[PDB]
């Protein structure tokens, strides 16, 4: 099984860049592929694909020939040349096996954002109960991560150690820039005495920011 | 056996 | 160029019920080959797509009896039995008979009782504080149904410029949803006021919950 992609990111309007999807587990030119693009608000749209010895590919017209799929059947790896870029290539793009017509494995996903802002790494910030509030049996902390661009941003709490009563919450864009939040709850007992960390990553600006949650 | 129909 | 038309938008069911989400295509789909290329993909939240139907009627390999597809030429339906809550999730119909397209999407919600929001305040970090930002945040976790308003306060007056309101796919665990409210000012225009207050209505209660802090004790 297994397709993954590579680190999408940003690049700027009329610029380039090249994606690329790592197969594992199967016969990879015994298979077509595809790449498959997903907007918020939102819809999938069908990209391109290549069959087996790639003598042959679709694509999408509105493309323009901008877009190239290709294989490399000697390292099992599919790519996708992006030139002349536009906001509206602005997406997540997923890796795709293509079997009778059908997409039976897909890839994790990777974002590209096609934007002349600048990358900008995330600020994050603690969320503890403050101000004389009382306490009961459970406390509620979250960290707030705010000002990075593009997307996307992880957060874990103790190097993913704490996970059963994590939420977090979308991204919202707002001045141009990202904010996020991410909220977890531990017994009242085991805090601060058992110390809670955030971990922010970033990968765009190739930062990762750990957090640790202060009374 | 197609795999891609459309393209037929 | 085939449209695929999902009906409907959203689609709430209680566990253990059936759900049953239509797919109908502008063009036929019946191929010059005599095969239906018509598909069915569930994208649980967080997730990549994963094939759960092909070709109408054939259920992918791990997908249990409890799915099935049917229909024919222009129309289709997918029905899920007995359904549970990890179901949830949005479901595509595709086709690639033609130059290929996509549905819209159908949300499955599951039902639960209803249950109020836990609500949570928190004041700008100093070290946000240093930096000449002032974000106030509330945390609504674990409410159901997923309509929520939440109305903030400063110094009494309702502030509506400025607010970020950001919500939580359902969680299958409990069949909730949580919103984190985050109400960002300049520290000058934080540091000139006392009183921060928000308020949820949910509908769990007939008067709104209320949580508030003032930034002298603070």
């Amino acid at each position: 099984v297994k397709l993954v992609e590579s680190e999408g990111g940003l690049v700027q309007p009329g610029s380039s860049m090249k994606l690329s999807c790592t197969a594992s587990g199967f016969t990879f030119s015994d298979y077509y592929m595809a790449w498959v693009r997903q907007v918020p608000e939102k819809g999938l749209e069908w990209v391109a694909n290549i069959n087996y010895d790639g003598s042959s590919t679709y694509y999408l017209d509105s493309l323009k020939g901008r877009f190239i799929i290709s294989r490399d059947i000697a390292k099992n790896i599919l790519y996708l040349q992006m030139s002349s870029l536009r906001c509206e290539d602005t997406a997540t793009y997923y890796c795709a096996r293509l079997t009778n017509g059908y997409l039976d494995v897909w890839g994790a996903g990777t974002t590209v954002t096609v934007s002349s802002a600048k990358t900008t790494p995330p600020s994050v910030y603690p969320l503890a109960p403050g101000c004389g509030d009382t306490t009961g049996s459970s406390v509620t902390l979250g960290c707030l991560v705010k000002g990075y661009f593009p997307e996307s941003v992880t957060v874990t709490w103790n190097s993913g150690s704490l996970s059963s009563s994590v939420h977090t919450f979308p991204a919202l864009l707002e001045s141009g820039l990202y904010t996020m939040s991410s909220s977890v709850t531990v017994p009242s007992s085991t805090w601060p005495s058992q110390t809670v960390t955030c971990s922010v990553a970033h990968p765009a600006s190739s930062t990762t920011v750990d957090k640790k949650l202060e009374p | 056996e197609p795999q891609a129909p459309w393209m037929e | 160029d085939v449209v695929m038309t999902q009906t409907p938008l959203s689609l709430p069911v209680s566990l253990g019920d059936q759900a049953s989400i239509s797919c109908r295509s502008s063009q036929s789909l019946v191929h010059s080959n005599g095969n239906t290329y018509l598909h069915w993909y569930l994208q649980k939240p967080g997730q990549s797509p994963n094939l759960l139907i092909y070709k109408v009627s054939n259920r992918f390999s791990g997908v249990p009896d409890r799915f099935s597809g049917s229909g024919s030429g222009t129309d289709f339906t997918l029905k899920i039995s007995r359904v549970e809550a990890e179901d949830l999730g949005v479901y595509f119909c595709s086709q690639s008979t033609h130059v290929p397209t996509f549905g819209g999407g159908t949300k499955l919600e599951i039902k639960r009782a209803d249950a109020a929001p836990t609500v949570s305040i928190f004041p700008p970090s100093s070290e946000q504080l240093t930096s000449g930002g002032a974000s106030v945040v509330c945390f609504l976790n674990n409410f159901y149904p997923k309509d929520i308003n939440v109305k903030w306060k400063i110094d009494g007056s309702e502030r509506q410029n400025g607010v970020l309101n950001s919500w939580t796919d359902q969680d299958s665990k409990d069949s909730t949803y949580s919103m984190s409210s985050t109400l960002t000012l300049t520290k000058d225009e934080y540091e000139r006021h006392n009183s921060y207050t928000c308020e949820a209505t949910h509908k769990t209660s007939t008067s709104p919950i209320v949580k508030s802090f003032n930034r002298n004790e603070c």
